[PDB]
RNA sequence: AGCCAGGAUGUUGGCUUAGAAGCAGCCAUCAUUUAAAGAAAGCGUAAUAGCUCACUGGUCGAGUCGGCCUGCGCGGAAGA
């Protein structure tokens, strides 16, 4: 998990999507790509 | 994707080749490779066979200018026309031992004399001789 | 089922054929000798490519195919070695005929409706290996 | 051939002139040949998609003023310092 | 980096930032980045501004500075008084109110133009947008 | 949008390299058969193989895409 004020998809696979009043980026392809802002 | 200008120019192709044919075979060809339709195609340029995979709307504008408005149910699901332009049948010939060899698609109406063939049936052309035969 | 590039009457060598072919399975002394056995008639020195078809009990069958254009372009531009840089370095001249002679042969393997397309084809070659059509 | 609606200013000067950009007008001048000058307002969101064509700076446009028609040029334009926006227009009578 | 080669005086008065640009139109390329924003731009933010824009385009087309830092500013280091005299100047700075063309740019495709100048906006300090050349 | 299928031929393009086959790197990026298929968008192999994208036919059946001017909010937000 990346935590961080600015969040992004990466890639292709990468989704924002929120959860519970917080933004997040979660990826099918790649961990490495899966934020939190934060 | 295809402009409005392009799909009336892809229509109009298709119609003329229609009026200038003679018999026409439509099969479905889904799931075969590319590699056995290349090789289709040189059985079609070889045996004088125009090839063509297009729309079932589109077709179904070339059709109706005239006499093959029969064929409109052939165009449910993938389709695959043969205009026999020069010499009558053996692409509906062709299209069987190719299209029982490969066990891949199936066949779906032919179209002669204005008037609808019938899958089974087809064996009708796919036997009638050569001009080139009467002598 | 492997493809590979041989010279014409010259096949068992072990870096070129014999680990490459032989990790699957194939005799390899049946497969040189056979393979010579029908290129004998090939041009001396034409790189031909096969295509080797191997089955489960390690037999095998192969088709021969007609050699690449960029080979059959380097004999008939008289060279060895296609550009380094291809259209920023030129290196030589086929004149249409010599296109049509390769087309004509690689006719035998293109996939063109016409003698034109085929020619275009091996113009498209040409122009890969920085070699002009003269 | 653009068409532009227009209504005479019933005032002048920069309190009314503002008041009709927060009111998404603004404010624009014909002027040349023997008539007076005529200070108009315009709409604007309707020029400026209009005026994001080239033609609008190189044609006769026609301005509709109390059911009468003005055949005019643009002339010159003030545009906002940074927004996409249109502060001014000349019309020159052509 | 820009400075003024030399100047008729040293230093100058801190002086105010009131009003809106002159210069807000893209007069010499074909695309520009405009100030949206209020303020003072040093000269190695121009710079590193300058630079971005440029790897962005692997230096090809064109590109325009239509600003100049020629504003010296001074300062008074560590452990010193107030007063004792005006302070020395240690760098200079362009004073930015909202409109004015920063940069301008031609000979290369819109979209990476777009891509270079918002490289070079995340180097300032002060809100920018995106701009284009209108006929009048 | 989803789902079915195709995604081919010259050809392993030329150079390089022990190898470099769309996919280390450099140059070129044409042409064919095409419904469409980049001398290849990403994974993969020692190099191939193998997965997938671009693109297209089919199915479905009425909406869908994302820039502009704006109102109010959200994160960015740790202290005795
Ligand atoms: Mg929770
Ligand atoms: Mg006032
Ligand atoms: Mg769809
Ligand atoms: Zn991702």
């Amino acid at each position: 998990m990346k935590v961080r004020a600015s969040v992004k998809k990466l890639c292709r696979n990468c989704k924002i999507v929120k959860r519970d009043g917080v933004i997040r980026v979660i990826c099918s392809a790649e961990p490495k790509h899966k934020q939190r802002q934060g | 994707a295809l402009n409005l200008q392009d799909k009336q120019a892809i229509v109009a192709e298709v119609s003329e080749v229609a009026k200038g044919a003679l018999s026409a075979v439509v099969a479905d060809s889904r799931g075969v490779t590319v590699d056995k339709m290349t090789e289709l195609r040189k059985a079609g340029r070889e045996a004088g066979v125009y090839m063509r995979v297009v729309r079932n709307t589109l077709l179904r504008r070339a059709v109706e200018g005239t006499p093959f408005e029969c064929l409109k149910d052939a165009f449910v699901g993938p389709t695959l026309i043969a205009y026999v332009t020069e010499h009558p049948g053996a692409a509906a010939r062709l299209f069987k031992e190719f299209a029982k060899a490969n066990a891949k698609f199936e066949v779906k109406a032919a179209a002669f004399e204005g008037e609808l063939i019938p899958a089974s049936q087809i064996d009708r052309l796919a036997t009638l001789p050569t001009y080139e035969e009467a002598i | 089922y492997v493809k590979l590039q041989v010279a014409a009457g010259m096949a068992n060598p072990s870096p070129p054929v014999g680990p490459a072919l032989g990790q699957q399975g194939v005799n390899i002394m049946e497969f040189c000798k056979a393979f010579n056995a029908k290129t004998d008639s090939i041009e001396k020195g034409l790189p031909i490519p096969v295509v080797i078809t191997v089955y489960a009990d390690r037999s095998f069958t192969f088709v021969t195919k007609t050699p690449p254009a960029a080979v059959l372009l380097k004999k008939a531009a008289g060279i060895k070695s296609g550009s380094g840089k291809p259209n920023k370095d030129k290196v030589g001249k086929i004149s249409r005929a010599q296109l049509q002679e390769i087309a004509q042969t690689k006719a035998a393997d293109m996939t063109g409706a016409d003698i034109e397309a085929m020619t275009r084809s091996i113009e498209g070659t040409a122009r890969s290996m920085g070699l002009v059509v003269e | 051939m653009f068409t532009i609606n227009a209504e005479v200013r019933k005032e002048q000067g920069k309190g009314a002139s503002r008041r009709l950009r927060a009111a998404n007008k603004f404010p624009a001048i014909i002027y040349g040949g023997k008539e007076a000058p005529l200070a108009i307002e315009l709409d604007h969101d309707k020029v400026m998609n209009m005026q994001a064509k080239a033609e609008f700076y190189s044609e006769v446009l026609t301005i509709v003023v109390d059911g009468k028609e003005i055949k005019v040029k643009a002339q010159d334009v003030q545009r906002h310092p940074y927004k996409p926006k249109l502060q001014h227009i000349d019309f020159v009578r052509a | 980096m820009l400075q003024p080669k030399r100047t008729k005086f040293r230093k100058m008065h801190k002086g105010r930032n009131r009003g809106l640009a002159q210069g807000t139109d893209v007069s010499f390329g074909s695309f520009g980045l405009k100030a949206v924003g209020r303020g003072r731009l040093t000269a190695r933010q121009i710079e590193a501004a300058r630079r971005a824009m440029t790897r962005a385009v692997k230096r090809q087309g064109k590109i325009w500075i239509r600003v100049f830092p020629d504003k010296p500013i001074t300062e008074k280091p560590l452990a010193v008084r107030m007063g004792k005299g005006k302070g020395n100047v240690e760098y200079w700075v362009a004073l930015i109110q909202p409109g004015k063309v920063l940069y301008e740019m031609d000979g290369v495709p819109e979209e990476l133009a777009r891509e270079a100048f918002k490289l070079a906006a995340a180097k300032l300090p002060i809100k920018t947008t995106f701009v284009t050349k209108t006929v009048m």
